[PDB]
């Protein structure tokens, strides 16, 4: 509910800080216990390139 | 305007074996946690520093177990509807006896010679099938293509998946899907099961996921540190899976194979494996899945004890110690806040200034201000503290967060903070005007004037009327006493040409000769203070401003 | 149901029946755009909305000898 | 029965999706207002979209 | 007699 009040007030930032990553590195490995993989990639808006992210 | 894009993606996909392999180059070959002489990590355990990382990699390496023999993945097995059945086309009670029961597939590949007229799922063994036929092609020539006429276990399964024409399988079920139409409760049900299949292999087409990573041969070991429960079903599956290897045991694949169910998925077969305290093991599918009023304060700030506040504001009165040369480095820096040196509580009143904190419009933000005792005191209308740190913080929370720019809900718009109980009955009591009627007099009747407000005030201050005496003020204002739209109770008109209108709350006099408008009204200090009171509020305010 | 026909499997994974939302989306290899809400804050990132939204020598060694 | 292609699904799913949110949004404010709760329709409207 | 894709007549059915 915390987190539902700040997304409410719009402090993108201040939520950042107070969830600041180890929460979402852990996932992914507990998930490849279960052969998934879970990729981030960035595609940049100016050439295209699409980046892996270090995960 | 042009919008700022932002494409970011993240997918999950079915890995490869190979993919497996590549996470871990790091196979774990021994059952072994801990050596109990040493109390070191066993050699290629579960816990080996040369699979894993020196005893923080060890959070996030991954290690594999080789499997002698492969072993369908429990999700797209038994969950309800399965996904292998579904795409192989085949009942899963047929399917799920060529992994748990002692059963036989005939014909399980399409894609190489053959030359026997068996098929489909021998719940039996084939009686020549054991002697006549090994002995006329011989053992060692007849171990070349044995897995290819008739095939058992898992692997089974992963061949007839690694042989499916997907394509095949969308003309197939589109064809009979019409034929059904042409043509209850069971044609319904058919229809729906072709589609699914359909559906679920062109997603295989347009992808890179391959069938056939529905069965595993390598299993993914969980890091470590993730595991300081599963551990013990790591175990059991890598001590069968040794056991497996030496024997090289149909009966021994089974005992791989649920072992391997229940590490992924337990709970999925009926009674599930429990250890020797009767307690069911977690599968990773398990895994997965004080306050004191203050009445003085202002609406936006707070009260924080000294204890309190300079635990949250430590690093700030570290920088300010350093920053004015109170102590020279970091270390110095902590033994004066150790030490309760009285400098330090100067500067920990400086850096609170203008540093808002959260307390938790459950959440909101105040401006702490430094008190005396052991209590964190809050306004009337109003435990976890959280101190902003970056500069987006502090903006967000001083111009988004404070308690004066949200005084409206959401809800519908009403005011939040409107004054309540020992507030709102001083404000009935003040208001409550004078008696009147048979309340007022005995007897049926068959006061001050003041010349201004401050007056009257005066007056009361110095217990010459009471706070809910009538009086009447002289008015130099217009005529903006809210009162019952009525006419006057009495007129008196004079033969020189002034008339005094008499109402019920107010009295006018006025002329047929001059312009003259005079205005008094009855009323009470009581009235009079809750005017001025706002009146004072707004003038002071914009004075201040 | 509605919650669980999203745009986002993240977001039904974190909501109800996370083995069942994940097994169906591994086998398609399904793609999550991250265009809601709860979607970055699993992944600790800043949330597109509020402040979040929308991104957020001649002349010299030439002059007169005199 | 009524009307052909792309105008029987047409019609039929906006007078039933019409005739759904009209119903649903009252028997929610239904609810609040006997209980003397006043919330504003919009919010209603978004979750019943 | 089939009418698929005429408006025209669908519109007056319509009304």
């Amino acid at each position: 509910m915390e987190v539902w009040a700040l997304e409410g007030f719009g402090v993108a930032h201040i939520l950042q800080e107070m969830l600041t990553p180890e929460s979402f590195r852990l996932l992914v490995r507990e998930l490849r216990s279960l052969a998934l993989e879970l990729n981030h990639f960035l595609v940049s808006e100016k050439n295209f390139q699409i980046n892996r992210k270090e995960v | 305007m042009i919008d700022r894009y932002k494409h970011q993606q993240l997918r999950i996909g079915l890995v490869s074996p190979q993919q497996i392999s590549a996470w871990a180059t790091g196979e774990v070959t021994k059952p072994y946690t801990f050596h109990y002489k040493t109390n070191k990590p066993e050699k290629d355990g579960l816990f080996c520093e040369r699979i894993f990382g020196p005893i923080r990699i060890r959070r996030y390496q991954m290690g594999y177990i080789k499997l002698t023999c492969p072993v369908t993945h429990v999700w797209y097995l038994k969950r309800l509807p399965s996904y292998i059945a579904n795409l192989l086309d085949k009942p899963l009670k047929e399917l799920e006896g060529l992994v748990y029961c002692d059963f036989s597939f005939a014909r399980p590949i399409t894609k190489k010679p053959t030359f026997l007229r068996l098929r489909g799922s021998f719940e039996y063994e084939i009686q020549s099938w054991k002697y006549s036929i090994p002995l006329f092609f011989t053992t060692q020539g007849f171990e070349i293509f044995r897995n290819r006429e008739i095939s058992t276990g898992a692997g089974a399964i992963r061949e007839q998946l690694a042989d499916l024409d997907l394509r095949i399988i969308i003309e197939n079920s589109l064809v009979e899907w019409k034929q059904l139409g042409e043509e209850d409760r069971k044609i319904v049900r058919r229809k729906d099961f072709l589609v699914r299949r359909m559906e679920l292999a062109k997603h295989f087409i347009r992808t890179n996921i391959e069938p056939e990573w529905m069965v595993l041969c390598l299993l993914p070991v969980l890091p470590p540190e993730l595991r300081p429960d599963i551990n013990e079903l790591y175990r059991r599956v890598i001590y069968r899976n040794n056991t497996l290897t030496d024997l090289l045991v149909m009966c021994q694949e089974k005992l791989v194979q649920e072992a391997v169910d229940t590490l992924l998925d337990n709970g999925i077969r009926g009674q599930p494996m429990r250890d020797g305290h009767n307690k069911v093991y977690k599968s990773f599918s398990d895994v997965i899945e004080v306050i004191v009023v203050g009445p003085s304060l202002s609406l936006h700030r707070c009260g924080l004890p000294r204890e309190i506040a300079i635990e949250l504001f430590q690093t700030f009165v570290i920088r300010g110690l350093i920053r004015q040369h109170l102590a020279s480095n970091i270390g110095v820096a902590k033994s004066q806040i150790r030490e309760k040196k009285p400098i330090v509580w100067e500067i920990l009143q400086e850096v609170m200034q203008g540093h808002p904190v959260l307390l938790n419009l459950g959440i909101q933000s105040f401006q702490p201000i430094l008190v005396e005792g052991r209590t964190i005191c809050l306004h009337p209308l109003v435990m976890a503290v959280h101190v902003p740190l970056s500069l987006e913080a502090q903006a967000e929370a001083r111009l988004l967060m404070f308690s004066h720019m949200n005084l409206l809900s959401p809800a519908i718009g009403d005011p939040i903070s409107v004054p309540t109980q020992d507030m709102l009955i001083g404000l009935y009591v003040l208001t409550s005007g004078t008696r009147r009627g048979i309340c007022a007099n005995r007897y049926n009747p068959c006061e001050p004037f003041f010349c201004n407000s401050y007056d009257a005030i005066g007056a009361y201050r110095q217990k010459r009327i009471n706070l809910d005496s009538p009086l009447w003020l002289r008015w130099q204002l217009d005529q903006r006493v809210i009162a019952s739209k009525e006419v006057p109770i009495e007129v008196h008109y004079e033969s020189f040409g002034n008339y005094h209108e008499i109402y019920a709350h107010y009295l006018i006099v006025r002329s047929v000769k001059k312009e003259t408008l005079y205005i008094y009204i009855r009323t009470t200090v009581g009235h009079i203070s809750f005017y001025r009171e706002i009146e004072e509020a707004i003038q002071g305010f914009s004075q201040a401003c | 149901r509605a919650s669980l026909n999203t745009q986002s499997f993240i977001s039904e994974a974190s909501f109800q029946e996370t083995a069942r939302v994940l097994a169906k989306a591994a086998l398609r290899g399904r793609i999550d755009w991250l265009k809601g809400l709860k979607e970055n804050v699993v992944l600790g990132g800043v949330i597109p909305a509020g402040t979040g939204f929308n991104k957020g020598d001649i002349l010299f060694y030439h002059r007169e000898f005199c | 029965r009524i009307l052909g292609i792309p105008w029987g699904f047409l019609i039929g799913a906006e007078l039933t999706i019409v005739q759904s949110r009209i119903s649903l949004v009252n028997k929610i404010q239904k609810v609040y207002r006997s209980q003397g709760v006043q919330i504003h329709n919009r919010h209603i409207e978004i979750i019943v979209r | 007699k089939l009418h698929e894709g005429d408006t025209e007549f669908w519109k007056r059915r319509f009304l």
